[PDB]
C-alpha cells in the first residue's frame, strides 16, 4: 500500500530511553525474532546518527510456548500527534454476557509506516555484560505497541469487519491497540464458533488472528460491610468508629456519636461494653447507607482515570478506580491465582493487567496505576509476568494504613 | 591507508551553524611547525586545503610530545562539537571481569591511528576549517576529509565501522572472540597457539584489506592485562594489591582520597573499616589543612594495612556451571555478598552499606541487597544466582506475609551462617488480656516549640511531662515512648497518631530518628505488646 504522514505533537522530539537488561534466555530469543523480522524487511539495522531509542524485552503468551517480542512505547505515543480520526468506545460490552479478546497484532505489519518518522521507532537488542555493542534497528511498516498503529489501519479494519458487523449486528466489537474485544450474549457454545468464525474470516485476508472468556454483567462494585458481633468490647468498638469516621468522607450521612459516647472513660480494650440502644439505632443507620454506592458519580472522558491497589496479604488485593479521591467509579478485590504460593510481584502483575482490561471494557482507556510497590523491585521483574500488548501507566507509593483496612472490610 | 567504507551521514544540530572563533597568534617555531606537517595531511589521502569559501575557523595551536622534540600538530573543535548532532550511547559500560570466560590465548591489536582511515562525511567536511597565521600579516588553512581527534562523532562512527568491517571474519570465525574498546581491539579464543596465531594475522590481514593497518605480532600486547583495576590473565584474574602511602603529615584531602581509595577496596577485601578516619574529618577548615591523627586513627590504617596485602586470586565465567550468591550481615544495614560457582573459587564479592530512612527493617534491607544483585548478574551473566541468604524460612514467610508493599526474593535457600537477620518484634493482632491499658497522647504548640506529653492507664496510673523546644510528631511518639518506659512486660496503648500508627507498625528496627529509635528500644525490650490507633479530637480520650 502507501504510507500517510504522521509526526509528533510539535516541539516535541523522539524518545532516547534507556534498554534495561535482559535475561539471556529474553535476549536470543529476541535476536531470533528480529533477523527474521528483518528478512521479511519489517525492521532494518540502523547507524548511530540515529540517537533515538524505545525499550523492548519478549513475554511469553497465556497457552504459548513461543516466545513474543514487545516493546514500550509509551513515551513515543505519549509524543506522536493525537490522530483526530479517533476510535468510538461502544457502552454494550460494559453490559454484555460474555467478551473475548483477540490479538490483532499481525494486521499491523502489512501496511509500512512514513518514512521521515521511521526513525523514532528505533530500539535496542542489548548484549551481555556489555561484550559487544548493542544491536540497533528501526521498523519499516506499522508497530505494534504504538497508538498510530491502529489508527492508520482503522479503516481497512472496518470494512474486514463489516462483513460481519452487518451479517451480525447483534454482537460488539472494540478495538484498543493490538487488541479486539468482542461480546456476545450467546452461550459459551453458539459463542466460541462465532469467534472462532469471525477468527476464520480474519486469518481469510491473512493475518493470523488466534478459560479465555470474559462476563462483564458480574463486576461494576460492592459494599463496605461492617462487623456484627454479640458481646462488642472497648476495642472492637473503638476500631469500628475508626473506619466509620473515615468513611464520613463517601458517605457524609455516617454518624458516630452515639458510639463514641460509649468510649468516654479510660477502660481496658478487654473490657466489654452494652450498647446504648441509642447507639445501635445509630449503627443502623450507618449499616443502611453503605449498603451502596455513594450518588454523584459521573464518569467524565476529560479527565485521566486512576486506580490504586492496596496488598491485604493472603493472596488477597484490592483496588478502587476513580478520577476524584472517595468518589470510586468501580471498586474490586482480586484472590490471587494458585501459582504466586510465595509470589507476590506475579500477583500484583497479574491484579494490574485484569483491572486494566476491565477499564477498557468499561470506558476503553488505561488507567495510570498506583502502585504499592518500589520502583526497583517492580522493574527488576514486572516484565517477567506480563502479558499484554499494552503497557499502562503507573507510579508507586505508601499505602496509607486507613484505607486499606477500610477496603478490607469489602463484601466477602 | 583511506578506507572504502560508505561515509555515515552527520548532520549539525538542526537551527545552528558552524564555528566561527579566531586563530590565536603562536611563536615563530610553532608556526613553521605545524606548516611543514600539515603538508603530509593531503599528501596522504585526504584532500585537506582550503580558500575563503567555508569559513569556519577552529583554532589549531602547537604542543610537543615532550619525549620526543618533534611537533605534531594538534586541534580543538570544542565548538565544532557544540554545533554536531547527537549519536547514541559510545560505552553504555564496560564488561567486568567476573562475566568473561577462560581462554587459551588473548591478544590485542593496538589499531591506534584508525580514526584517520575513515572516510568523514563529505557533506560535513566542510564544517571543518583551519587557519595557521605564518607570523606577520598577510590577513594555509585546510579541513577534513576524515575523522579528527577531538571531533565529536569520530568515536561512535568508528566504533560502528569496525563493527561492520568485522561482522564477516566474526561468521567464518565464532570460535574467536573480539572486543572493541577505544582504539584496541581484544581478541581471545581456546585454538592451539598455532592456530590462533594465524587467525589473528588472517584477521590482521582482513582489516588492512580495509585500509586499517595494525602492528605485527612482533610489535602487540601480551597478557596479564591491566582491567578495572583487575590484572588479567587467560585462566585467572587478580586484585592488582595497591598499599596506602606511609604519610608523615596527614591533610584533609589527603585523608578525602585515602578514604576513598579504600571504600573501593572495601568491596574486594572486606574487613576495611573507616568509621575512624572518616573522623579526621569533622569540622575540617580548609582542603590543605594538616590534622592529627587518632591512636584509633593508626589502629585502622594499620590494621588495614594487614589486609589489604595479600592480593586476590579469582577465576572466570562457567556457563555450564550454576551461579550461588551469597550474604552476610557485617553490622547494621551492611552486607556482604559474594558470587561463585565452585565454593571459593570467587567470581565477584561485594559490600553495599545502605544508610537508613523514617523505617527500615534487617529483612527489608536484606531485600534490597537480593534487588541489587540480582540486577547485577543479569547484566552481567544474563542470569540470576540461587540464593544463600542468612534468614530462616519462618522468619521470611511470616514477615512478607503482613508486609504492606509487595514484595519477593528469587528462588533462595537459608544458610545458618551467624548473624541471622531477625524480627526484632511484633505487635500482638489484639489487646493483650490483663494488661495496663495506656491512653498516651500528646501535644505541642507548633510555633512555640514547647508541649506537654503524658498518659493514663486503666489501673489509673498517670503522668505528664512537659517538654521545652519540640514539635507535635516529637511529642506523640514521645507519649508513646513515655509508656513504654514506665509499663511493663505487657501493654496496651491507644494512640491517635495518625503517622506513628504506620512507623511502629512497619516493625521498623531502625531510623534517622534518635526518638524513635528509643521507642524501637523498648519495643524490642517488652513481651508482648499491643497498639491500637483512635480518631483525633472529641470521644475517645
Ligand atoms: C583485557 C580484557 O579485554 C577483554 C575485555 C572484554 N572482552 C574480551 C574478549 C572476551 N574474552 C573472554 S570471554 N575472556 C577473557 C578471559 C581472560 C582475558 Cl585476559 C581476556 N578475555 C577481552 F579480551
Amino acid at each position: 500500500i502507501e504510507t500517510v504522514p504522521v509526526k509528533l505533537k510539535p516541539g516535541m522530539d523522539g524518545p532516547k530511553v534507556k534498554q534495561w537488561p535482559l535475561t539471556e534466555e529474553k535476549i536470543k530469543a529476541l535476536v531470533e525474532i528480529c533477523t527474521e523480522m528483518e528478512k521479511e524487511g519489517k525492521i532494518s539495522k540502523i547507524g548511530p546518527e540515529n540517537p533515538y531509542n524505545t525499550p523492548v524485552f519478549a513475554i511469553k503468551k497465556k497457552d504459548s510456548t513461543k516466545w513474543r517480542k514487545l516493546v514500550d512505547f509509551r513515551e513515543l505515543n505519549k509524543r506522536t500527534q493525537d490522530f483526530w480520526l479517533g476510535i468510538p468506545h461502544p457502552a454494550g460490552l460494559k453490559k454484555k454476557k460474555s467478551v473475548t479478546v483477540l490479538d490483532v497484532g499481525d494486521a499491523y505489519f502489512s501496511v509500512p509506516l512514513d518514512e521521515d518518522f521511521r526513525k523514532y521507532t528505533a530500539f535496542t537488542i542489548p548484549s551481555i555484560n556489555n561484550e559487544t555493542p548493542g544491536i540497533r534497528y528501526q521498523y519499516n511498516v506499522l508497530p505494534q505497541g504504538w497508538k498510530g498503529s491502529p489508527a492508520i489501519f482503522q479503516s481497512s479494519m472496518t470494512k474486514i469487519l463489516e462483513p460481519f458487523r452487518k451479517q451480525n449486528p447483534d454482537i460488539v466489537i472494540y478495538q484498543y491497540m493490538d487488541d479486539l474485544y468482542v461480546g456476545s450474549d450467546l452461550e459459551i457454545g453458539q459463542h466460541r464458533t462465532k469467534i472462532e468464525e469471525l477468527r476464520q474470516h480474519l486469518l481469510r485476508w491473512g493475518l493470523t488472528t488466534p478459560g479465555y472468556e470474559l462476563h462483564p454483567d458480574k463486576w461494576t462494585v460492592q459494599p463496605i460491610v461492617l462487623p456484627e458481633k454479640d458481646s462488642w468490647t472497648v476495642n472492637d468498638i473503638q476500631k469500628l468508629v475508626g473506619k466509620l469516621n473515615w468513611a464520613s468522607q463517601i458517605y457524609p450521612g455516617i454518624k458516630v456519636r452515639q458510639l463514641c459516647k460509649l468510649l468516654r472513660g479510660t477502660k481496658a480494650l478487654t473490657e466489654v461494653i452494652p450498647l446504648t440502644e441509642e447507639a445501635e439505632l445509630e449503627l443502623a443507620e450507618n449499616r443502611e447507607i453503605l449498603k451502596e454506592p455513594v450518588h454523584g458519580v459521573y464518569y467524565d472522558p476529560s479527565k485521566d482515570l486512576i486506580a490504586e491497589i492496596q496488598k491485604q496479604g493472603q493472596g488477597q488485593w484490592t483496588y478502587q478506580i476513580y478520577q476524584e479521591p472517595f468518589k470510586n467509579l468501580k471498586t474490586g478485590k482480586y484472590a490471587r491465582m494458585r501459582g504466586a504460593h510465595t509470589n507476590d510481584v506475579k500477583q500484583l502483575t497479574e491484579a494490574v493487567q485484569k483491572i486494566t482490561t476491565e477499564s477498557i471494557v468499561i470506558w476503553g482507556k488505561t488507567p495510570k496505576f498506583k502502585l504499592p510497590i518500589q520502583k526497583e523491585t517492580w522493574e527488576t521483574w514486572w516484565t517477567e509476568y506480563w502479558q499484554a500488548t499494552w503497557i499502562p501507566e503507573w507510579e508507586f507509593v505508601n499505602t496509607p494504613p486507613l484505607v486499606k483496612l477500610w477496603y478490607q472490610l469489602e463484601k466477602e | 591507508p583511506i578506507s572504502p567504507i560508505e561515509t555515515v551521514p552527520v548532520k549539525l544540530k538542526p537551527g545552528m551553524d558552524g564555528p566561527k572563533v579566531k586563530q590565536w597568534p603562536l611563536t615563530e617555531e610553532k608556526i613553521k611547525a605545524l606548516v611543514e606537517i600539515c603538508t603530509e595531511m593531503e599528501k596522504e589521502g585526504k584532500i585537506s586545503k582550503i580558500g575563503p569559501e567555508n569559513p569556519y575557523n577552529t583554532p589549531v595551536f602547537a604542543i610537543k610530545k615532550k619525549d620526543s622534540t618533534k611537533w605534531r600538530k594538534l586541534v580543538d573543535f570544542r565548538e565544532l562539537n557544540k554545533r554536531t548532532q547527537d549519536f547514541w550511547e559510545v560505552q553504555l559500560g564496560i564488561p567486568h571481569p567476573a562475566g568473561l570466560k577462560k581462554k587459551k590465548s588473548v591478544t590485542v591489536l593496538d589499531v591506534g591511528d584508525a580514526y584517520f582511515s575513515v572516510p568523514l562525511d563529505e557533506d560535513f567536511r566542510k564544517y571543518t576549517a583551519f587557519t595557521i597565521p605564518s607570523i606577520n600579516n598577510e590577513t594555509i588553512r585546510y579541513q577534513y576529509n576524515v575523522l579528527p581527534q577531538g571531533w565529536k562523532g569520530s568515536p561512535a562512527i568508528f566504533q560502528s565501522s569496525m563493527t561492520k568491517i568485522l561482522e564477516p571474519f566474526r561468521k567464518q570465525n565464532p570460535d574467536i572472540v573480539i572486543y572493541q574498546y577505544m582504539d584496541d581491539l581484544y581478541v581471545g579464543s581456546d585454538l592451539e597457539i598455532g592456530q590462533h596465531r594465524t587467525k589473528i594475522e588472517e584477521l590482521r590481514q582482513h582489516l588492512l584489506r580495509w585500509g586499517l593497518t595494525t602492528p605485527d605480532k612482533k610489535h602487540q600486547k601480551e597478557p596479564p592485562f591491566l582491567w578495572m583495576g583487575y590484572e588479567l590473565h587467560p585462566d585467572k584474574w587478580t586484585v592488582q594489591p595497591i598499599v596506602l602511602p606511609e604519610k608523615d603529615s596527614w591533610t584533609v584531602n589527603d585523608i578525602q582520597k585515602l578514604v576513598g581509595k579504600l571504600n573501593w577496596a572495601s568491596q574486594i577485601y572486606p574487613g576495611i573499616k573507616v568509621r575512624q578516619l572518616c573522623k579526621l574529618l569533622r569540622g575540617t577548615k580548609a582542603l590543605t589543612e594538616v590534622i592529627p591523627l587518632t591512636e584509633e586513627a593508626e589502629l585502622e590504617l594499620a590494621e588495614n594495612r594487614e589486609i589489604l596485602k595479600e592480593p586476590v586470586h579469582g577465576v572466570y565465567y562457567d556457563p555450564s556451571k550454576d551461579l550461588i550468591a551469597e550474604i552476610q550481615k557485617q553490622g547494621q544495614g551492611q552486607w556482604t555478598y559474594q558470587i561463585y560457582q565452585e565454593p571459593f573459587k570467587n567470581l565477584k564479592t561485594g559490600k553495599y552499606a545502605r544508610m537508613r530512612g523514617a523505617h527500615t527493617n534487617d529483612v527489608k534491607q536484606l531485600t534490597e541487597a537480593v534487588q541489587k544483585i540480582t540486577t547485577e548478574s543479569i547484566v552481567i551473566w544474563g542470569k540470576t544466582p540461587k540464593f544463600k541468604l542468612p534468614i530462616q524460612k519462618e522468619t521470611w514467610e511470616t514477615w512478607w506475609t503482613e508486609y504492606w508493599q509487595a514484595t519477593w526474593i528469587p528462588e533462595w535457600e537459608f544458610v545458618n551462617t551467624p548473624p541471622l537477620v531477625k524480627l526484632w518484634y511484633q505487635l500482638e493482632k489484639e489487646p493483650i488480656v490483663g494488661a495496663e491499658t495506656f491512653y498516651v497522647d500528646g501535644a505541642a504548640n507548633r510555633e512555640t516549640k514547647l508541649g506537654k506529653a503524658g498518659y493514663v492507664t486503666n489501673r489509673g496510673r498517670q503522668k505528664v511531662v512537659t517538654l521545652t523546644d519540640t514539635t507535635n510528631q516529637k511529642t506523640e511518639l514521645q507519649a508513646i515512648y513515655l509508656a513504654l518506659q514506665d509499663s511493663g512486660l505487657e501493654v496496651n496503648i491507644v494512640t491517635d497518631s495518625q503517622y506513628a500508627l504506620g512507623i511502629i507498625q512497619a516493625q521498623p528496627d531502625q531510623s534517622e530518628s534518635e526518638l524513635v529509635n528509643q521507642i524501637i528500644e523498648q519495643l524490642i525490650k517488652k513481651e508482648k505488646v499491643y497498639l491500637a490507633w483512635v480518631p483525633a479530637h472529641k470521644g475517645i480520650g
